[PDB]
Order: C-alpha cells, then sequence, then structure tokens
C-alpha cells in the first residue's frame, strides 16, 4: 500500500544521483564545458562523471550550434541511448540559434530535431549557468514511478 | 480564420482538444496536428514523463498539456470550454485491476459528453469498431456498441467513426503475431476459416479524422471506414511468417499485462464484417491502402536484409 | 633574430655512454618526474564548493537584463528606438505610441532570451540610461514557450534587485 | 559448513571490487588538484550502493544483429575464472591445498582471453570485430615474458606449491636477489591485463571503446566487475611471491593484518601510474617484447639455473 | 581554340522552383524619402519584387 | 519603494512559469452587423 511510494525514495534517488551525461563539442561553448571539468568548478566527483561511449550514457548535451548536415547525425544518438535518457541544451545556440538564426544552413532551434527539457542562456554561458542548470535536473527528479501502475 | 500556408508556425483557425493520445492511436494523429497548425490541448492521465517523446510535433506554443483523472466531472469542464472540435479515442484493452472496465465505455464517454455539449463544442466525435455489435458478443467487443447506442442519444451530431483491425507501426493488432514465437502458431481457434479482417493502415484512418475535422457537412451522420481489397485468408498468419522468416511500466517489470486467457483469444476471431450502406470512407476521403506492399516495413526480424518476397 | 632547438649530438665517449646506458636499462629516467612531478599530491585541493561558496566577477559582468525607474517611477524608458536599432543579433522588438498625458512610452519591448548574443551594444547606445544587463546569472526553466520576454516581465525583474544594479553603475560610470 | 567458507568468500569480496571504483578517482583525484567524489557521502564512502542500481535499473539492450547464443556463455565466465583464480591462494590458509597448484593459475590466466575472442566476436563489426581480435594477439606474447620469469624463481625454491614460498622468503624478502627479473614481473601483469600505460585492449584514444561497446547497462557491469577482479588479484599475489609476510603459528591474524597493508599498497600503483603516462600505437606495443623484454629472460634463466648448481645451493625438493 | 559562334537567347533553369514563372519582379528609380532633401539616394536602378501576405503570429 | 519586499524565484513550473502573451491592443476593428430590424 505504502511500500511503493516509500520505495521510489529509493529508485528516484538513484538515477538522479549518479549521470553519465555525453557531451556534444562542437562550437565555442565547448571549451566552458571544459573548464566544468577542469578542477575551478569540478564536475565530476560531484557525482557525475564525465563523457562516456553512446550507449552507457544518460543525459546527452548539445553544445554549439547545429547545421543541416548535423541533424542527420544526432537525432540517430539520441536514439540508441537507454532508457532513462534526458536531453539538456545548453548555450544561446540550442535555444533558437543565438545569431545565425536567420542564415540558410543552420536548423533553427535544436527543439525542433529531439524532445528537449532543460534550457541555458547565453554565449558561453558562464560555466556557473551550467552547473545550476543541473542542479535543476536533479531537482527535475521528484517525478515517482508510482501513479501509473499503482493507481490506473 | 485560415492564414496562409499550411506548413507550419500557421494558423488554420481549428483548435481542437484530444483526449487519451498518448498510446498508439493518439500520437498518431496529434502529429497530423503539429503540421497544418491547430491549437491541441492534449491532456493526459497519470504520466508526467512518457508524454515528452511527443512535444517536437506542433511548433511553438501550439500543443499545451493539462492534467485530469476523468471520474472527475470538473476536469473534463476546466480544459474543454474554450474548442471548437473534439474527438475521443479515449478507453483500451483488459479489464484493470483498478478501473472494472464497464462503464469506461459508457460512463467515461458519457463523462465527457457532460458539459462538452452544454459548453458548445462542436463537431464532437467519438470511435467505434466495425466488429462490435449488440448481439452477444464479445465480452469486450461488447460494452463498445453500447457506445453507440447509450451514447449517441446526447449530442445529435457526432459522425461516429467505425473502422476495422488496424495495423500501424507500434500496433498491438498484427504484433502480437510474430510476438509468438512460442510451443507453435495455433490459429484462432486452430481452424483457417474467417480470417481475415479488413486490415487498413494507420495512415487512412488518422487522416480520416482531419478529413472530416472541418468536413464539412458530416454531423450526426456516422461512418465506417473500408479496408483494403478484398476480405483476407489464413495465409495472413503465414504471411507473418512469410516475410519474418521466423508508457509507465515500471521500474523492473509490470505484474500482468497478458495475453489474456479471454477475449483476446476471441476478439480477433470474432469477424463479422458488416453493412455496406455506411458512406463510410471514399466519401471522407480519399483514401485507401494495401497490405502486401506496406507489410515489410512494420515488420523487421533478425535476418533484417534479405527480404525475395 | 633566431634560435636552434633540438640542435644538439651526443658526445660519445665512455664517461657519457654509461650515462644514457644507465637510463634505457635502468629507468633512471621516466621514474624522474612521474615516479615523483606527479606526487605532489600534497598541495590543497582548487575546488569552488559550489551550492553555497562562489566565484569572483567585476561591476561590468554581463547577463539577465532589466528596466530601472527613477525615484518615484517614470518606467526610465523614452522608446527612442536605439537600443533596437544596434542589436546585432536583433533580439528586441518595440512599440511605442502616445500614452494618455502625452508623454511617450512603450507598449510592446520583447527581448528573446534565445537570439540575444550579450553584446553590450544595448547597454551603450541608450541616451536617457535605462536598459541595463543585470548581474543575475538566475535562468533555466524548462519550456521554450518562455524565455521570450515582455515588458512586464522585464521590470519586476529589474525591480526585484535594483539594489544590486544601482550600486554597479556608480563604479563604473567613470571609467566610460 | 565448508559451504559457508566459500560463501564468506565470494561476497566480501565483492565490496572491495565495487568500493576500489570510489579509490579509483579520490587518489586519482588528488593527482589532479581537486576532491574525489564528495556531495553524496558525506565522505563518498556511500556512492557505490548508489552506482550498483543504475545498472541494473536501466534497459538493457541487444544488437538486432548478434547471436544471442554466445552473447551470454562469454560473460558467463568474466565471473568465474576471475573468481575460480582465488581459490588456492595462501592467506595464510588456503580454502584449497593445491600439491602443484602455482601451476593452476596460468592454467586459469590463461583461459580468460577465450572469454574476450567470444565477445567480441559475438556481437558484431569492425569496433567489436577486427577490434577484439587484435588485443587477443597481444594478450598472449605477454605470457612467454611471464611464465619463464615465473619459472625462473622457482629454481630458487625447490617446489610448485605455495606453502614452501613463505618458507623461503624468511628473512630475505625475494626481491634483493633477482631484482632484474621482479621489474619484469611487474610490467607483465600491467600489460596483460589491459592497464594503464598499454591501454589499447579497452578504448579510449585508439579506439571508441574496446570491447565494452555494446553491452548496455545490463551486462556491463559484470565485465566492470569482472576487469577489476583481476587486477587485484594478481597485485594480491606478486605479494605472495615476492614481498612475503612472515608466517606466525600463533597469531595467524597478524599475518594478513600486515598482508592486506602490503598487497593493498602495491595495488594502488596501477592508479598512480595512470595519471602519468601516454599509449603505445600497437606497432611499438609488441614490437618492444621479442626485441627487448625476451633476450634477458631466456639469458636469465641460463643463470638462475646455474647459480645453485654452481655454489652447493640446490634447494630442498623434488 | 573551338570557337564555335551559335545564337541561344540566354536562359537558366532548375536552380529556384516555382518561383520563375509565378511573380513578377519590378525595375524602378528610388524616389527619394521627402521628409529631407538630400538627391545622392537617387542614381541606380535597383529591383525588388511583388509583396505576398504578412500575417501575424 | 517601487521595489519588492522578499524574493521569488527561477521556477519550473511552481505552477506560476509566467508563459508570456501579447500586450497590445487590437488591430482592425472589424464591423458590426446592424440590429433587429430589416
Ligand atoms: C557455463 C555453465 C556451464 C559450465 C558449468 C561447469 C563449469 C566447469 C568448468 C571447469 C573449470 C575448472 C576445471 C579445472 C580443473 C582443475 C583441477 C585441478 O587442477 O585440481 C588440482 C588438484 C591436483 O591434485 P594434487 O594437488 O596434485 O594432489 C592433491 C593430493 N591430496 O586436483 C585434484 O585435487 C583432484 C581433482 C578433483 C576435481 C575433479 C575433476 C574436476 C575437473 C573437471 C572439469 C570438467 C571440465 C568442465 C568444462 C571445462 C571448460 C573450461
Ligand atoms: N478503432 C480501432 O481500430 C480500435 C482498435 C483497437 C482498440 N480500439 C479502441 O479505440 C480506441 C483506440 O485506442 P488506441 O489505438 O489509441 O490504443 P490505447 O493504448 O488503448 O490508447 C488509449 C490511451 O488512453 C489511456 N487510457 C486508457 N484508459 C483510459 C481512461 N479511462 N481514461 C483516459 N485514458 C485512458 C491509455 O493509457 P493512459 O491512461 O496512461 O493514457 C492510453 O494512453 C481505444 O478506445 C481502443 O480500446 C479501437
Ligand atoms: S552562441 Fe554558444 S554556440 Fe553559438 S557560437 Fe556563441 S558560443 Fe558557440
Ligand atoms: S532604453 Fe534607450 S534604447 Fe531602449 S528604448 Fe528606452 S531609450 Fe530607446
Ligand atoms: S543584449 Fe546583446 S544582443 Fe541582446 S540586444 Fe542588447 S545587444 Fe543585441
Amino acid at each position: 500500500e505504502y511500500v511503493v511510494a516509500k520505495l521510489d525514495d529509493l529508485i528516484n534517488w538513484a538515477r538522479r544521483s549518479s549521470l553519465w551525461p555525453m557531451t556534444f563539442g562542437l562550437a565555442c561553448c565547448a571549451v566552458e564545458m571544459m573548464h566544468m571539468a577542469a578542477p575551478r568548478y569540478d564536475m565530476d566527483r560531484f557525482g557525475v562523471v564525465f563523457r562516456a561511449s553512446p550507449r552507457q550514457s544518460d543525459v546527452m548535451i548539445v553544445a554549439g550550434t547545429l547545421t543541416n548536415k548535423m541533424a542527420p547525425a544526432l537525432r540517430k544518438v539520441y536514439d540508441q541511448m537507454p532508457e532513462p535518457r534526458y536531453v539538456v541544451s545548453m548555450g544561446s545556440c540550442a535555444n533558437g540559434g543565438g545569431y545565425y538564426h536567420y542564415s540558410y544552413s543552420v536548423v533553427r532551434g535544436c527543439d525542433r530535431i529531439v524532445p528537449v527539457d532543460i534550457y541555458v542562456p547565453g554565449c558561453p554561458p558562464t560555466a556557473e549557468a551550467l552547473l545550476y542548470g543541473i542542479l535543476q535536473l536533479q531537482k527535475k527528479i521528484k517525478r515517482e514511478k508510482r501513479l501509473r501502475i499503482w493507481y490506473r | 480564420i485560415p492564414h496562409g500556408k499550411g506548413g507550419r508556425s500557421s494558423v488554420s483557425g481549428i483548435v481542437a482538444t484530444v483526449f487519451g493520445a498518448t498510446g498508439f492511436l493518439g500520437r498518431y494523429v496529434v502529429n497530423h496536428l503539429g503540421r497544418m497548425g491547430s491549437q491541441v490541448i492534449v491532456p493526459h492521465r497519470c504520466e508526467p514523463y512518457d508524454t515528452m517523446h511527443l512535444r517536437p510535433m506542433g511548433d511553438l506554443g501550439q500543443i499545451i498539456f493539462m492534467d485530469w483523472n476523468g471520474r472527475d466531472k470538473d476536469s473534463i469542464r476546466r480544459a474543454v470550454e474554450h474548442s471548437s472540435v473534439v474527438i475521443n479515442l479515449v478507453g483500451r484493452e483488459w479489464e484493470t485491476q483498478n478501473f472494472d472496465f464497464e462503464d469506461v465505455f459508457v460512463k467515461i464517454p458519457q463523462a465527457i459528453a457532460q458539459v462538452s455539449k452544454e459548453a458548445g463544442v462542436e463537431k464532437f466525435i467519438h470511435i467505434s469498431h466495425l466488429n462490435a455489435d449488440i448481439k452477444s458478443s464479445s465480452k469486450y467487443l461488447r460494452s463498445k456498441a453500447v457506445g453507440e447506442k447509450e451514447v449517441r442519444e446526447t449530442f445529435p451530431e457526432a459522425t461516429i467513426i467505425k473502422p476495422a483491425e488496424i495495423f500501424g507501426r507500434e500496433d498491438r493488432f498484427l504484433n502480437y503475431f510474430a510476438n509468438i514465437r512460442w510451443f507453435g502458431g495455433v490459429p484462432l481457434i486452430s481452424l483457417g476459416k474467417k480470417t481475415v479482417k479488413q486490415p487498413v493502415y494507420i495512415v487512412d484512418v488518422t487522416k480520416g479524422i482531419i478529413n472530416a475535422i472541418k468536413d464539412p457537412d458530416a454531423r450526426g451522420k456516422t461512418f465506417a471506414f473500408v479496408g483494403p481489397s478484398r476480405y483476407l485468408l489464413f495465409d495472413l498468419v503465414q504471411y507473418v511468417f512469410a516475410v519474418a522468416h521466423r508508457i509507465g511500466r515500471l521500474f523492473e517489470i509490470s505484474p500482468f499485462e497478458p495475453w489474456t486467457t479471454r477475449d483476446k483469444v476471441e476478439r480477433i476471431h470474432t469477424t463479422d464484417k458488416i453493412l455496406p450502406h455506411l458512406p463510410g470512407l471514399e466519401d471522407l476521403g480519399v483514401e485507401a491502402t494495401p497490405l502486401e506492399l506496406k507489410a515489410i516495413e512494420v515488420l523487421r526480424r533478425h535476418r533484417t536484409y534479405r527480404w525475395l518476397s | 633574430t633566431y634560435k636552434y632547438v633540438n640542435l644538439r649530438e651526443p658526445s660519445m665517449d665512455m664517461k657519457s655512454v654509461t650515462d644514457r646506458a644507465a637510463q634505457t636499462l635502468l629507468w633512471t629516467e621516466l621514474i624522474r618526474g612521474l615516479g615523483m612531478t606527479l606526487s605532489y599530491l600534497f598541495r590543497e585541493p582548487a575546488t569552488i564548493n559550489y551550492p553555497f561558496e562562489k566565484g569572483p566577477l567585476s561591476p561590468r559582468f554581463r547577463g539577465e537584463h532589466a528596466l530601472r525607474r527613477y525615484p518615484s517611477g517614470e518606467e526610465r524608458c523614452i522608446a527612442c528606438k536605439l537600443c533596437e536599432a544596434v542589436c546585432p543579433a536583433q533580439a528586441i522588438t518595440i512599440e511605442a505610441e502616445p500614452r494618455a498625458d502625452g508623454s511617450r512610452r512603450t507598449t510592446r519591448y520583447d527581448i528573446d532570451m534565445t537570439k540575444c548574443i550579450y553584446c553590450g551594444f544595448c547597454q551603450e547606445a541608450c541616451p536617457v540610461d535605462a536598459i541595463v544587463e543585470g548581474p543575475n546569472f538566475e535562468f533555466s526553466t524548462e519550456t521554450h514557450e518562455e524565455l521570450l520576454y515582455n515588458k512586464e516581465k522585464l521590470l519586476n525583474n529589474g525591480d526585484k534587485w535594483e539594489a544590486e544594479i544601482a550600486a554597479n553603475i556608480q563604479a563604473d560610470y567613470l571609467y566610460r | 559448513m565448508f559451504m559457508i567458507n566459500i560463501l564468506m568468500l565470494i561476497i566480501p569480496i565483492l565490496l572491495a571490487v565495487a568500493f576500489l571504483t570510489l579509490v579509483e578517482r579520490k587518489v586519482l583525484g588528488y593527482m589532479q588538484l581537486r576532491k574525489g567524489p564528495n556531495v553524496v557521502g558525506p565522505y563518498g564512502l556511500l556512492q557505490p550502493i548508489a552506482d550498483a542500481i543504475k545498472l541494473f535499473i536501466k534497459e538493457p539492450l541487444r544488437p538486432a544483429t548478434s547471436s544471442a547464443s554466445m552473447f551470454i556463455l562469454a560473460p558467463i565466465m568474466a565471473l568465474g575464472l576471475a573468481l575460480t583464480m582465488w581459490i588456492p591462494l595462501p592467506m595464510p590458509y588456503p580454502l584449497i591445498n593445491m600439491n602443484l597448484g602455482v601451476l593452476f593459475m596460468l592454467a586459469m590466466s590463461s583461459l580468460a582471453v577465450y572469454s574476450i575472442l567470444w565477445s567480441g566476436w559475438a556481437s558484431n563489426s569492425k569496433y567489436a570485430l577486427i577490434g577484439a581480435l587484435r588485443a587477443v594477439a597481444q594478450t598472449i606474447s605477454y605470457e612467454v615474458t611471464l611464465a619463464i620469469i615465473l619459472l625462473s624463481v622457482l629454481l630458487m625454491s625447490g617446489s610448485f606449491t605455495l606453502s614452501t614460498l613463505i618458507t623461503t622468503q624468511e628473512q630475505m624478502w625475494l626481491i634483493l636477489p633477482a631484482w632484474p627479473l621482479a621489474m619484469m614481473w611487474f610490467i607483465s601483469t600491467l600489460a596483460e591485463t589491459n592497464r594503464a600505460p598499454f591501454d589499447l585492449t579497452e578504448g579510449e584514444s585508439e579506439l571508441v571503446s574496446g570491447f565494452n561497446v555494446e553491452y548496455a547497462a545490463g551486462p556491463f557491469a559484470l565485465f566492470f566487475m569482472a576487469e577489476y577482479a583481476n587486477i587485484i588479484m594478481m597485485n594480491i599475489f606478486t605479494a605472495i611471491l615476492f614481498l612475503g609476510t612472515s608466517h606466525n603459528p600463533h597469531m595467524p591474524e597478524l599475518y594478513t593484518i600486515n598482508f592486506t597493508i602490503k598487497s593493498l599498497l602495491l595495488t594502488m600503483s596501477f592508479l598512480w601510474i595512470r595519471a602519468s603516462y601516454p599509449r603505445f600505437r600497437y606497432d611499438q606495443l609488441m614490437h618492444l617484447l621479442w626485441k627487448n623484454f625476451l633476450p634477458l629472460t631466456l639469458a636469465l634463466c641460463m643463470w638462475h639455473v646455474s647459480l645453485p648448481i654452481l655454489t652447493s645451493g640446490i634447494p630442498p625438493q623434488t | 581554340i573551338t570557337v564555335d559562334e551559335k545564337l541561344d537567347i540566354t536562359t537558366i533553369t532548375g536552380v529556384p522552383e516555382e518561383h520563375i514563372k509565378t511573380r513578377k519582379a519590378r525595375i524602378f528609380v528610388p524616389a527619394r524619402n521627402n521628409m529631407q532633401s538630400g538627391v545622392n539616394n537617387t542614381k541606380k536602378w535597383k529591383m525588388e519584387f511583388d509583396t505576398r501576405e504578412r500575417w501575424e503570429n | 519603494k517601487f521595489i519588492w519586499t522578499n524574493h521569488k524565484f527561477n521556477l519550473s513550473g511552481t505552477p506560476q512559469q509566467y508563459v508570456p502573451y501579447s500586450t497590445t491592443r487590437k488591430k482592425i476593428q472589424e464591423w458590426v452587423p446592424p440590429s433587429t430590424p430589416y
């Protein structure tokens, strides 16, 4: 009866406390990602170990600008990820495209291509409003897998 | 009032609402309203994250989500108050361990046939099935033909729809087969007689609605959905092995979501082709689609390359 | 001028060549650094312990937007249509129309927060000195239906802290 | 209760191989100048209970293109010959007493690489296909460097069993006398088990990810728990075959105490390297074995053969 | 050298799509905005096309 | 004055996510038909 809703203080605390983010370097924004894993603001060892292969991940991250020829590549990679997946865009160019938003060869927005969750806003987000964009996503698991099996 | 061209980021003046619209069918309709422009208010029951795979469907500020239960007479009254057309796909397979299933085709489709009628919707719509007949069959197939009777009372204008057995991409109809790696294929019931029904391809049904969605001039007047040619054989169950070359679940697993040794086995062989006099399709057309050509796509198995069919 | 690097010759005498054969075969190098220069772990780590501690900045920083107002408020913006016309990205959108008394003000003012490239071109063209890039990285909401701003989102977002802003410009305005 | 002496072994070790993964990035943390997993612990010591549980919840895909019959019997190994090899290993009292058992390791050191060749082939094409082929090729050429330099010392101790090998290292820490060899006993186990400076098997640089690439969270805990069940064993061996402790027929307990404060120092060596050195570019990788490591290992064998005979030294065994 | 004289009225096809025949361009001399007297905005014959609907979003 | 008392946050749905709107007066002012008489 009540055991389920106490069980989700385990499984919904496990998936939020270990993340294996992929990253996409593409454009300027990649360097202000690196400095999140450099020792100043130290990304790993605060619970999130940095890049792994495409298969083993949970949260992919889009930096950079997405042209036409990169779209056929992304949408494929987003699939293969396992279940408990999310997409956290960052930078002013995954939100509606920085500038270049009027260009010919830039997709406009990268929400169009995938179901994106959290956003961050500015050429490079300051390597700070990154982590405070994740401490949104570790607080964006308040969800319960109870009340699907156990209501309907 | 419709503006511009129908590409995306356009208007085309219709709002909507689509109840259900998570599982196989509803996801595949809204995707045709996230194109020609709309305001598609899709509510949903329990699922916070299972609805995301939908969101890159309408452009921006088109589709919008709410939360509802459906036995509360308010939850259906808070949304619809602003709407033009509202269709209804709601309902499912097996009796739930919670919902007793009896009136969920009776009370629910009426519970949303509450103030919707009152509040001034229009072109309200509902679903039927080609095989549901109020004579005695079939325990699930019954209670569905009650809605055609019981619910039609309300909202004299419906254009309630009557399609066949459908085969989609992720659909469970033709996919119950080929999942049958098992002690062996045993037809229902070990007879090659009355297979098969009218297997229309899921595009044409979901292109029917939006063709009646502003039709005009179909309201109250119900239609039924032609299959392709023509009836079909036993070979359909052989055809599966001819080419195949032989939401909100859980964290670990689901206790019971079975093959249902119940109506399920007998719902598939009930056949009963029925009245032609319904208009019912080319009039709402123009669509009809075959089987032989469109059944490779949805069927891909452990060869993944050879076909030569 | 010049320099020449990696131009040298081995000495070739038996006082040396032991020193290079006491190296290959005994590993006397290659334990020099990474037997050591690695450890050398005994230094204090450098980490800004994030949810609490935070790092440095400067009064000229750029970030979330605002619209000030004087003492008793005038909505300092006069709608002179400039911060709109120097904008590289073309985020800004402005529609004036004469307010009731006859002093002009705005109606729609919308900074898109995806397109804005964070120049510092809209802080520096406003002659009446209204629009100002705030120093707060509060951001990151979950729906792109949102970040587009209207007017009456901005003012609050710029009256939520004016104790932050009104004390930066009076450090910085003496330089420019 | 002999069955409860076993199951008291398999279980209490799966905690080390678990909590190594934590001390993985603390020690390798302060080489970088930072702290290690911290926020969750409080000290971090609570991290690995959360990590063991994310995988088996996370959905285990199989490639549509695979042969499922091999995609099981292979990993159903990477966890046997890792947990069987532990059996006859004195600390001080081994669970089994095998007469000639030292030889029995090479039996189980040789039979694991025939679980690599399955998996990488079991699945599919060229990242795990020819990519699991040529990590076979290096793994078998670092045995001949091995069995010899294991066989050398055994001239210097008399037999194949391990109860003698505590007796002979009494007051002589067997690393004096053959210190030339001991080096090569180290670079081997580090080259054979696919660790830092010769890293190629598991990919990072030379390829994407070697041999792990296909397994999703489901099976890939086993390998990631198998590959660390070899590394803490060869290194829990070296120190019974070189740095000996002093048995005590009275306080057996003080044997192991001083024994894990050695084997646990020693191990923290494959972590103390990995921060440091780069990779070899597979040519140079074998090309440095025949030419370079090997000629000595033969030559020394012609030496430890004669040294007993030429001193009337011949060790007291059969 | 292959000089090969001939005459075929130069045209080019396929690069745009349906906007070849649908529209009508226009060639006109700009008229001088009259709020000011500066005569230098003249002097080049530009061209600009027909205008089609802009709607509201 | 003209500044707040306590505070707010950046929240994901609070319920209030603010979800912006349009700030302007109408446009073309459609015609009204005449009333009841012929
Ligand atoms: C995938 C799921 C399906 C597979 C499930 C089953 C898998 C089994 C795999 C077997 C792998 C381990 C087999 C290795 C055999 C090693 C035996 C050995 O070396 O024992 C040493 C010992 C020597 O005797 P000694 O010490 O000299 O004299 C003692 C005097 N008191 O010897 C002795 O003490 C006497 C020997 C007693 C043991 C009886 C013989 C056991 C070996 C049978 C193995 C059968 C092969 C199974 C398949 C192997 C495939 C790798
Ligand atoms: N016309 C045909 O050919 C045909 C064929 C088979 C079945 N049907 C029936 O016609 C409709 C087609 O449904 P479908 O193809 O989309 O498959 P479906 O899986 O039944 O889709 C129904 C969606 O609504 C949900 N749902 C179930 N019961 C609900 C309830 N009381 N209230 C609100 N939501 C409920 C379901 O789970 P959630 O509650 O989590 O959303 C699901 O998300 C259904 O009623 C079906 O039983 C028709
Ligand atoms: S906006 Fe972000 S992404 Fe686009 S260029 Fe500047 S940094 Fe690179
Ligand atoms: S701030 Fe300066 S620029 Fe922006 S509107 Fe008011 S006046 Fe025109
Ligand atoms: S901030 Fe940078 S981009 Fe946004 S408007 Fe002012 S200048 Fe143009």
